[PDB]
RNA sequence: GGAUAGUCGGGGGCAUUCGUAUUCAAUUGUCAGAGGUGAAAUUCUUGGAUUUAUUGAAGACGAACUACUGCGAAAGCAUUUGCCAAGGAUGUUUUCAUUAAUCAAGAACGAAAGUUAGGGGAUCGAAGACGAUCAGAUACCGUCGUAGUCUUAACCAUAAACUAUGCCGACUAGGGAUCGGGCAAUGUUUCUCGACUUGCUCGGCACCUUACGAGAAAUCAAAGUCUUUGGGUUCC
RNA sequence: GUGAAGAGUUUCUUUACUUAAUCAAUGAAGCGGAAUUGGGAUUUAUUUCCCAUAUUCUAGCGUUAAAGUUUCUUCGCGAACUGAUCCGCGUUGA
RNA sequence: AAUUUUCUUU
């Protein structure tokens, strides 16, 4: 039993993928990077491969503290949104797995309402 | 079953006594069973009441509802504040 | 500026007595200094941990525990039951159309102070017989069958306390109860705790921790 | 007769101080010069002395109450009354 | 029409209970971007943004279950429980006995938006402010944002308020689903009942095929029973 | 005035005390600490870690002491203790 | 993303 088990969120939004590590708890944090200083060009921040950049650098961040398995919890943009995990989430999955950081306990923690407040569009929507 | 009901059957067939100084009558005669006293009656009277009824073995009845809906449920279009039930009838107001 | 890692030292979790492992895992506090205490930061902490984990077996897999670190023994911090619930993959997955989803819940109190809100839910079941592919109970039946399971709830926790309480979820005899119960009614399925909420808490157990714990 | 088709009790104002005006001191003296109902006698018997004291009539309860400006009781004063019970009961058990 | 028995209903009102989400507030952890978009851009972030973790407050709404399914005269009604009044269908060798249908005039309710006073104002968001696109964008796009979106006491009184199809009554072709009730099964199943299966019937929501029939046709079990033109009655 | 931490033979910052000094209340009317007292977990338990309150009432009254062991000697509405635990560097609070 | 206009007839 020489194994350590941290916490490792993923944030899949449309527009920029969160890869946060942290410890087995919530707070005392170890490891935070996105895609924004994975790649400078402001539009491939939610990008497979600019989401598994940030994954490996997020992997090897934490093998400088020596931390073997992670508790994975992906999430979506949730609440009264998409709630559909961006593609940066498999991406940086792969990224983690293929690091060599050993992962357990895959789960969905989006924010789902109980028919939350008014979305935004005004009825007719964003007619773009 | 509900008491509205049973009190209007006693009305129907019974023996009833209405206001304060009969009620003390009847209570200090011993000819009492129930006594029904409104929740807007003064604290002073109903502590007196209830130590006549305790003294002369009657029971209690302390329902909920003024004056106002004693007289209404009673079935008179005055106030009515202690109610005295003598002879229930063919009632288990008792 | 230097390594913020040379300000942090690790830590081990203690699972209550209530489960079947004692080591958890490892937390992270920050270097103990004048003016701020790691006891005093770190009591303030939440975990979350699988019900398989801390029984060693995959029955309890969707089941998640939470526990709220307590207190401190010899660099060793010990935790405290503090609710259950179930995955999101199997909620979704128990959710279902073309059936009827009954879903209800009460409050419950200890022999001590504990005040704990306990949910269930219960789905509708085919007979293996039937043809039709509604599958739907009336509305007076589903009041019929959330009165059968607040008497079941209230009689298997009439008197049980927290140890109790969690020697008897992890069996999921409160899901058997409702669905026996429910035997003259729908015969319901998948009937299980969905979430358990604390709302009150005794004085830290400052000294029951210790009459707990102490073995191994 | 009606003697008045809308302003009532502020016809001795004549027409003098605005419509509007008129209209809301109508809706306050309405209030204010109106009998209510002791909580303690049942009698439709309370009247208003001096901006928020109340008192009833009669042979029993002289009580004088202390109540709004021109009402026996305000809403937000019944708000209050119902979250101090409220507190109270969660405190007590 | 009324009564009676078991039911049924997301029908109405009052009181009560629960749920996550949104925003905000306090506190803790590393650091450089975060939002957003086709692309961006405005804005704020080594004073700690964003994220993660704990606690709390506010208001709104009851996701999934949720359906060619239910209720109400319609507008509409979807968290738990209790109370009150009422309602349709069903069962009935119960009661009255024509009490009936449709309506001028007159009245009740009447989404949303709009008005007058009180409370509350989380989210969204008319007006508006900026920032991109375009030759000009005054709009569609992003952020913020007042009235409004919530509620009480008074108002009005209209929407593609639609089934673009008035109400009552009789008849008319074959079948299968679904809701509520009732009847029948020496039917099945689970520690006298429920669930499931089959058949019959009444009252609804609808569906498939067809056209004896209708229409100018699209199509219609009514929009059929109309040159073979007449059951009754309003609106236009 | 008195002390504790951080720092390039010395005092810059914050962070503790009250008697200086300031404010408020009052008839400067009960501030602080000790012994039993029953829950309470250290535990083949020891006040060792914990602090506990008498008046909810209905528009009544509540004062000039009663009761107690025991002292003249029991002429006494006599003198003391207690009833009303003891103690003190602070009238209380900021 | 972005795409406005085609006089009166033979
Ligand atoms: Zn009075």
């Amino acid at each position: 039993g020489e194994l350590v088990f941290g916490v490792a969120h993923i944030f899949a939004s449309f527009n920029d993928t969160f890869v946060h590590i942290t410890d087995l708890t919530g707070k005392e944090t170890i490891v935070r990077v996105t895609g924004g200083m994975k790649v400078k060009t402001d539009r491939d921040e939610s990008s497979p491969y600019a989401a598994m950049l940030a994954a490996q650098d997020a992997a090897a961040k934490c093998k400088e503290v020596g931390i073997t398995a992670l508790h994975i919890k992906i999430r979506a943009t949730g609440g009264t949104a998409t709630k559909t995990p961006g593609p940066g989430a498999q991406a940086a999955l792969r990224a983690l797995a293929r690091a060599g950081m050993r992962i357990g306990r895959i789960e969905d923690v989006t924010p789902i309402p109980t028919d939350s407040t008014r979305r935004k569009g005004g009825r007719r929507g964003r007619r773009l | 079953d509900t008491i509205n009901a049973k009190l209007a059957l006693t009305m129907k067939s019974g023996k009833y006594v209405l206001g304060y100084k009969s009620t003390l009558k009847t209570l200090r005669s011993g000819k009492a069973k129930l006594i029904l006293i409104a929740g807007n009656c003064p604290p002073l009277r109903k502590s007196e009441l209830e130590y006549y009824a305790m003294l002369s073995k009657a029971n209690v009845h302390h329902y909920a509802g003024t004056n106002i809906d004693l007289g209404t449920a009673c079935g008179k279009l005055f106030r009515v504040g202690v109610l005295a039930i003598t002879d229930a009838g063919d009632s288990d107001i008792l | 500026v230097v390594d913020p890692f040379s300000r942090k030292e690790w830590y081990d979790i203690k699972a209550p007595a209530f489960f079947e492992v004692k080591n958890v895992g490892k937390t992270l506090v920050n270097r103990t200094a004048g003016l701020k205490n790691a006891n005093d930061s770190l009591k303030g902490r939440i975990l979350e941990v699988s019900l398989a984990d801390l029984q060693k077996d995959e029955e309890h897999a969707f089941r998640k525990v939470k526990l709220r670190v307590e207190d401190i023994q010899g660099k060793s911090c010990l935790t405290s039951f503090n609710g259950l619930s179930i995955t999101s993959d199997k909620l979704r997955s128990l959710v279902r159309k073309w059936q009827t989803t009954i879903e209800a819940d009460q409050t419950i109190k200890t022999t001590d102070g504990y005040l704990c809100r306990v949910f269930v839910i219960g789905f509708t079941r085919r007979r293996a017989n039937q043809v039709k592919k509604t599958t739907y109970a009336q509305s007076s039946q589903i009041r019929a069958i959330r009165q059968k399971m607040f008497q079941v709830i209230q009689n298997q926790t009439s008197s049980c306390s927290m140890r109790e309480l969690v020697q008897k979820l992890i069996p999921e005899v409160i899901g058997r109860e409702i669905e026996r119960a429910t035997g003259s009614i729908f015969p319901l399925q998948n009937v299980l705790v969905r979430k358990v909420k604390i709302l009150k808490a005794p004085k830290h157990d400052a000294q029951k921790l210790l009459e707990l714990h102490g073995e191994s | 007769t009606k003697r008045t088709k809308k302003v009532g009790v502020t016809g001795k104002y004549g027409v003098r101080y605005g419509a509007s005006l008129r209209r809301d001191v109508r809706k306050i003296e309405v209030q204010q010069h109106s009998r209510y109902q002791c909580p303690f006698c049942g009698r439709n018997t309370v009247k208003r002395t001096a901006a928020g004291i109340w008192c009833c009539n009669g042979k029993g309860c002289k009580k004088v109450l202390a109540g709004g400006a021109w009402t026996v009781t305000t809403a937000a004063a019944t708000s209050a009354r119902s979250t101090i019970r409220r507190l109270r009961e969660m405190v007590e058990v």
